[PDB]
RNA sequence: GGGUUGCGGAGGGUGGGCCUGGGAUCCCGGGGACCUGCGGCGGGUCAGGCCUUUCAGGCCGCAGGAAGAGGAACGGAGCGAGUCCCCGCGCGCGGCGCGAUUCCCUGAGCUGUGGGACGUGCACCCAGGACUCGGCUCACACAUGC
């Protein structure tokens, strides 16, 4: 996968073919990481979330 | 054959001193034997249990002994002050599994460890009505080997060595009108007769059976609390030790209500001393207060009776706490220890003057080793 | 050394602890209590304190500086004021508990002559009796 | 200054009234800017807004905007939603190729009542087009990019089931950011309605430069009302708000995720009605004027409108029949017809049978005069046979 | 049901020669743009109403079969379509201005294409 | 003077959206602060600190024989060896003590261990492990009846850890119900050392903290003592709080003056008698209606949104759940309305 | 007095506890154990009987007393702990309360 | 009881398990004093308090 | 100016950094190991070799999104009782490794006589505040 | 849901109304109710079997109704007894704390910011939810105006 992004000043998606951003950002891979089935670690996931304070949970709804 | 008899001073053959001095104060009580006599255990302030091996008896059998330094095979870590410790009654190194020695803590459960692994193979828990832990005061074995008494409160607890849980039977001493003490001190058995004697701390003493749990005789003590009892194994006699108090009392199972004979202790602060006796009924050594190992010589002729002193020697001049001997091998084992209590003295002035005194607190000198005396013949 | 532990003494204080003394005045007590302490007429423990003060016996009241909470001892100047009785501050708990002869820290003590060691506790009386009041 | 045991009392000022409506929830939002007609009505208890709503209805009735990931399909993560979320019913807003990422609305129970009109919304795609041959510069790329515009043909490929038909497409806009001469390579945003393909479209434009090429891969911006940049979440979410609730018992991550399904009906005219006709619409009736409370000003004849509750929920979707100036004068007459239900047959008081009207018709059907199926009976009052027919009888 | 000029037979009519061999009518269909990977995409120039047939022929001045319509592109103004070339062929022959005739009868009128509510 | 510098309930009353401003200011009427010692003494509210030594069935009878009342209760029946914060209301303040038992309490306790722990990682996995729903049972032996309780947790956390005494502290913040004997007990077994509970300390009980007004009794003796011999009710004032500020997360209602003798008697709350509202009231919520100088008449349960009685004109808004106030308080005047009395007045002639 | 019977797969072997044997709680997939509730083994052998139980909902473990003449160093490894079918309890009915 | 505290710069309540804070401060008790119900010793508790100003009225008002 | 390049471009849940000579000695340590017997280079194999139990040491990349790829790692470890560094490259780890495309989860077995390189950097992550 | 035809050589595609029945632009005769939600009606390989599934359009079968939508008091509050779920003396009450009057401890068992023992007494044992029945006071209630 060749399509990368980063964050505009105003919020929105500017989607790029380069792998560094002018302002001297690195570039994230825009495609969501695979999702398995068989997946009993979402217990982890919430805990290393809730000690680091990045869950969706403590983000305001707009 | 090595003849036990006391004809001249005790001698030294080797010691310990390098360990107990890690901490700012520390204080050595206890170092009795085992019943087969191959390890001494020992008991400092910090809660350490260090399990010293016997010297190799070959060479004793010499006069060539050098001086040597005992490194512990074991060292257990503690975290509550100990109260009480005793090894098990049928201690034999052809038995590997009757190999294990007890532990009371303050807070935590009895615990039991392996002489041999080194680590907590059991651990008798024990709970009050509410659903908190009580603390054992006392601590000795059966001597058939399948029971294990503890001291509390007001009542005695028995447990078992083949269900650790919590199923014990309890033995209420304290009445509406009977009752001994409070504490209870220890306890501690008779090879003659089927039954034990418990001592309090509160100028009190009496006996009850193994197997029914019934009082026969009940006793005072000398001015404050008994501290340590033991048994004569010649016949119907044992000796009691109290704290604060310098004089010594002799009970006999033949008299009716009242002490035959007294003795003279020094005990000058609420220590717990020690006082072995030997299985011959010869020797009876103990340890005071004072710096002064004193001896005791018991005759038995059949008409005249009267402990008398054999002779005195001080090993350092610190307060000896445990004295025992060694079952078979003439050997004996001595350990000091005194507290310190802070005694701010005026140093400013002492420093401005040098003057008079000429005298500081802070440089006094205090070691407590672990010495090991000869028996001739 | 003595002035920074003087100072650090004065930092764990109580807010009621206005009556002090100096170095030396903390020395002569310290020395005294130290005296008369081997002759076993100390008192420790605001119990028997008030217990006696309610029946009634001169002497002098060492206080300590540093005892949490307030509440704790907060009747006592008062009564020794309506029975005319004197007494001392120090910002210290565990001195004035070694002084006593043990390893406590103690708060409460009271003094009583007996023998003729009053030589230097009159002197005490009339130095306390001279100190600056709030 | 600590002011304390003064006198406070309200000050009783006669001035006018004034509400601020700009900052209530979703549907609740300038409900003051409606024209007021009567408020003159009982409301009922059985009822409550889509902000406060219980979570069993929180679950049962919302949306949610998914970002779909390039290894499973569109049915597979639609069937792995259903299996997590412990439902029955599940449906999504378009299907997605496998290697195809973007947004994606996805209902569950009540929501889907209006998928079918969502499935024909209009999608925004960017994908990346890869090329043979060399192209001379990047002019030519983007004068043939611009030259495929406005309502075009497009075949279906090989690879879904087969060429079945020729359809026509509308595209809107089309523009090109970037090309890497280098790589062959380049990214491209179009935005059209539903329906057309970026493959062919990408076939195309590689036919017209004359080089040839295929569509590398695709992500979705925009999938109707919904973007990449309104809440947009994953499944990893999804599946750890399950377990956040049987575990921890916290709904707060479950409401953050699922959106109520009103929100999709945010720029539709919405028209206030009574309490006592929400149930008579949900089993199926046509609006009258006493039911109608308040309505919005610039509404057109056969618009498309929708029916809410004076607590804010949806009712269902009508087609306007008045004007709002002709709404305001007239006083009996059909206003909208009923499309498509939103909410339940039984979730309001049912009562219809009793009025000013119907009762009195009922009276006279009772009595002998007038007849239930027969409506040219005697009929003494003329002005009642006059004002009774204008309906749709 | 179905019928007509087939489905079970065989007629013929105006046009004849599509499946029979030599034609009889034709109608231009496109005029050359560029060669596109070994085929020619053309535009219609002038039907006035109409879009070529799936793989239809198409022939040149002299009635000669050169290829067939593969694909079909570009807007309703605007249209263009691919040829697809047959065997023993050569794309830079034909690299002049010249036009791409068809059969008549294989066009569809776009009246029936527009949506009609 | 601003209007969010106001007393408890009457902060920021302008936020109140506005219906209607046409009402008789009466005479009789008093503000929650400014009251009289003997209704200052009867409702409110006390937090004081509870003694480790005595249990609270004895602190609450010390405290209402200090005080001299009739009524009094608790907020959580506290161990006796234990210390926290206690909330203890009077006669008039004792009628919604049931909501405030069943709130959540913090708790801080120490727990000790029996065998060696190798590091503080392990016993934070195994503290962090324990939060949620559990299972616990009563530390005492109980009958079928007391066999499985439910309880959830929120937060935990220790703070740290003594390996050479073998302690250590720790903060649990759960609901009430929940035990700490058991979930010490629950952690030691799950360390594979076991252990139990050395003490524990409340730090927080439902809406009040040790940060807000930590009075000790020995405080309310000394104003008892002060009001009875100097005749000084500052420092009564100062430990005693109103009722009023417990309901103060709950919207507030305003309502007429000739409506309170309604709802005080046992009305229900129409439409012309509310005054003002507060946004974001939903179907059957906890609301607590308020007189225009900020006394609290009563709780009601709301039955309209804000949606709905913005545009309603007439109907049923609120329920009586629970009175508060006296019944002769407002003047008797029900049966002079404009149209309702001309209607009633009508079909009785 | 009851006869072995059919017997159903209970826990897993943790570790030991101060002579008990805490266990974790194996694929019943519902089931919560009885107190003082019989365990046995593969050979169909009483062990002893279930004790405190602790745990949250899904992953909860509980703590094994031992029985007359029995060894906690005996199965010192990953073994599986069977208890008879009659001594569980629906929990369907314990969050719900209507 | 060891259960001690310092007060903390923004003002809450820290429990700490040493006797002494890494500032220098010496740490107070969390538990407050027992409570006797027969107290005939409250009138001089004022006294004291007034003498050096540390009742709740000679501190500033709550804010409410 | 390095490594604050590689901080501004990093993860948001990675505490345990290293230094500048740290992750020199670390790199150095695994180009070392990386011939002699074998490393894992996968986080299925890892999750995998995990699930049975291997003692070890974990690599992880500082600069990888999103963070739901490496999110259940670093808790195994803890309940596993096993210490992992974090570090803010992958170009250089990925060159490394293999010389080739940026690794993520590397994990590291000593088997030859390397180990007193090894033991140092494990009391240094057992250090790691 | 069923049926017919024409256009392009050959199993594939597209398209067709309010008009009909009889007599000489006209007349006569007829077509016997609607809304809403759900499920199906298509493709691929060799007279039949297997798999998946809705863009374009109506058909069939089932569940409810004959829907012009009323309400300026159906409707409240303080108490007493019984049982259950609830309360740390588990249904055995004295192993509970504070005080005048006595004593002991730096105990190494908690312990003087208190504990150990004897004699004499006052206080300590109370609350939530659901259901049946008995029983009093108030009022029966839309909230103006100066």
């Amino acid at each position: 996968m060749f399509l990368q992004y980063y964050l505009n000043e105003q919020g929105d998606r500017v989607y790029t073919l380069k792998k560094f951003d002018p302002m001297g950002q690195q570039t994230c891979s825009a495609h969501p990481a695979r999702f398995s089935p068989d997946d009993k670690y979402s217990r982890h996931r919430i805990t290393i979330k809730k000690r680091f304070k990045v869950l969706m949970t403590q983000q305001p709804r707009p | 054959a090595w003849n036990y008899s006391f004809s001249q001073l005790p001698r030294f053959l080797s010691g310990s001193w390098s360990e107990f001095s890690t901490q700012p104060e520390n204080f050595l009580k206890g170092c009795k034997w085992a019943p087969d006599g191959s390890c001494i255990l020992t008991n400092s302030a910090d809660n350490i249990l260090r399990i010293y091996n016997l010297p190799p008896e070959l060479y004793h059998e010499g006069e060539q002994v050098e001086y040597a330094e005992m490194v512990p095979v074991l060292r257990m870590v503690e975290g509550d002050t100990i109260y009480d410790y005793c090894w098990y009654s049928l201690m034999s190194s052809a038995q590997p599994d009757t190999s294990y020695v007890a532990s009371s803590s303050r807070e935590n459960p009895i615990h039991i460890w392996d002489a041999f692994t080194g680590e907590l193979r059991a651990s008798f828990r024990a709970y009050n009505h509410l659903d908190e832990l009580t603390a054992a005061h006392s601590l000795c074995f059966s001597p058939d080997g399948s029971q294990l008494f503890c001291g509390f409160n007001r009542t005695v607890r028995v447990f078992s060595t083949a269900r650790p849980g919590r199923d014990c039977e309890v033995r209420a001493t304290f009445a509406k009108k009977q009752g001994q003490s409070g504490i209870i001190s220890c306890i501690a058995f008779s090879p003659a007769q089927p039954l034990y004697a418990c001592g309090s701390y509160g100028r009190s003493l009496g006996l009850y059976a193994w197997d029914d749990g019934s009082p026969l005789a009940l006793l005072g003590g000398h001015q404050g609390g008994i501290t340590h009892l033991c048994f004569h194994p010649d016949g119907n006699r044992f000796f009691s030790g109290a704290r604060k108090d310098a004089e010594l009392l002799c009970w006999d199972l033949r008299q009716s209500g009242y002490p035959l004979w007294s003795l003279g202790r020094e005990v000058t602060t609420n220590q717990r001393i020690y006082f072995d006796l030997d299985p011959t009924g010869q020797f009876l050594v103990s340890g005071s207060t004072s710096g002064a190992v004193s001896v005791w010589d018991t005759d038995g002729p059949g008409n005249d009776g009267k402990p008398e002193p054999v002779l005195s020697f001080l090993p350092q001049k610190d307060c000896t706490n445990g004295v025992s001997l060694h079952p078979s091998l003439p050997l004996l084992a001595t350990a000091s220890g005194q507290r310190v209590f802070p005694e701010p003295t005026e140093s400013g002035d002492e420093g401005e003057e040098l003057g008079l005194p000429l005298l500081s607190t802070r440089h006094v000198h205090l070691e407590c080793r672990l010495q090991l005396w000869w028996c001739g013949g | 050394s003595g002035e920074r532990t003087y100072q650090e003494l004065l930092v764990n204080q109580n807010p009621i602890a206005q009556p002090l003394a100096s170095r030396r005045l903390t020395r002569k007590l310290y020395k005294c209590i130290k005296k008369a302490v081997k002759q076993k007429q100390i008192r420790r423990g605001v119990k028997e304190v008030q217990k006696f003060v309610n029946k009634g016996e001169k002497g002098i009241m060492v206080l300590a500086g540093d005892t949490l909470p307030i509440e704790v001892y907060c009747h006592l100047p008062v009564m020794c004021e309506d029975r005319n009785l004197p007494y001392v501050y120090i910002p210290s708990k565990t001195d004035l508990g070694a002084a006593a002869g043990s390893k406590r820290p103690t708060c409460v003590i009271m003094v009583k002559p007996h023998e003729e060691y009053q030589e230097a506790y009159d002197e005490c009386l009339e130095e306390v009796q001279s100190l600056p009041l709030p | 200054e600590i002011q304390h045991a003064e006198e406070f009392l309200i000050k009783p000022e006669s001035k006018v009234a004034k509400l601020d409506t700009s900052q209530w929830p979703l549907l609740l939002k300038n409900f003051d800017k409606l024209n007021v007609r009567t408020t003159h009505y009982t409301p009922l208890a059985c009822g409550s807004n889509p902000l406060k709503r219980e979570i069993g209805d929180y679950i049962r009735t919302g949306f949610i905007n998914l970002d779909k990931p390039s290894n499973p399909s569109s049915h597979e993560v639609v069937a792995w939603i259903r299996r997590i979320l412990r439902v029955e019913k599940t449906g999504h807003s378009g299907t997605l190729d496998p290697k195809v990422t973007g947004c994606l609305i996805v209902c569950i129970e009540r929501a889907t009542r209006l998928v079918k009109s969502q499935q024909s919304a209009g999608k925004e795609y960017v994908g990346i087009v890869r090329l043979h041959n060399a192209i001379e510069g990047g002019t030519q790329l983007s004068r043939a990019l611009e030259t495929l515009t406005g309502a075009l043909f497009q075949r279906p490929p090989l690879i879904a089931a087969v060429k079945r038909q020729l359809r026509v497409r509308t595209i809107y806009e089309s523009k090109m950011i970037e090309y890497d001469p280098e790589r062959r390579l380049g990214i491209f945003w179009v935005s059209c309605e539903a329906g057309t393909y970026i493959r062919t479209l990408c076939v195309h434009l590689g036919l017209l430069l004359g080089v040839g090429g295929q569509m590398q891969e695709l992500r979705r911006v925009r999938s109707g009302v919904m973007s990449e940049k309104d809440h947009m979440v994953t499944m990893h979410d999804v599946l750890d708000a399950q377990w956040l609730y049987d575990n921890h018992k916290d709904e707060s991550y479950l409401r953050r995720v699922v959106y109520p399904l009103e929100k999709l009906l945010t720029s539709h005219k919405r028209l206030v009605m009574k309490d006592s006709a929400v149930n008579a619409i949900c089993y199926g009736a046509k609006i009258m004027l006493p039911g109608v409370l308040r309505y919005e000003d610039g509404i057109e004849v056969n618009q498309e409108i929708v029916v809410i509750t004076t607590k804010g929920e949806a009712i269902c979707m009508a087609i306007a029949l008045m004007t709002t100036a002709v709404i305001s004068t007239c006083d009996h007459g059909i206003v909208a017809k009923i499309k498509r239900v939103i909410m339940e047959r039984d979730t309001y008081p049912r009562k219809w049978g009793l009025g000013p009207k119907a009762s009195q018709k009922k009276l006279m059907i009772k009595q002998g005069l007038l007849d239930k199926h027969g409506k040219p009976t005697d009929s003494t009052p003329a002005t009642w046979k006059q004002e009774y027919v204008d309906y749709s009888e | 049901g179905r019928g007509g000029f087939g489905r079970g037979g065989g007629r013929g009519g105006f046009n004849k020669g599509q499946d029979q061999g030599p034609p009889e009518r034709v109608v231009l269909l496109g005029e050359f743009l560029h060669p596109c990977e070994d085929d020619i995409v053309c535009k219609c120039t002038t039907d006035e109403n109409k879009v070529p047939y799936f793989n239809a022929p198409v022939y040149l001045e002299n009635k000669e079969q050169i290829g067939k319509v593969d694909e079909i592109f570009g807007q309703l103004r605007d249209f263009y379509f691919s040829v697809k070339l047959s065997e023993n062929m050569k794309a830079s022959s034909f690299k002049k201005l010249q036009k791409f005739y068809i059969d008549p009868y294989k066009l569809l009128p776009l009246q029936r294409f527009l949506p009609r509510p």
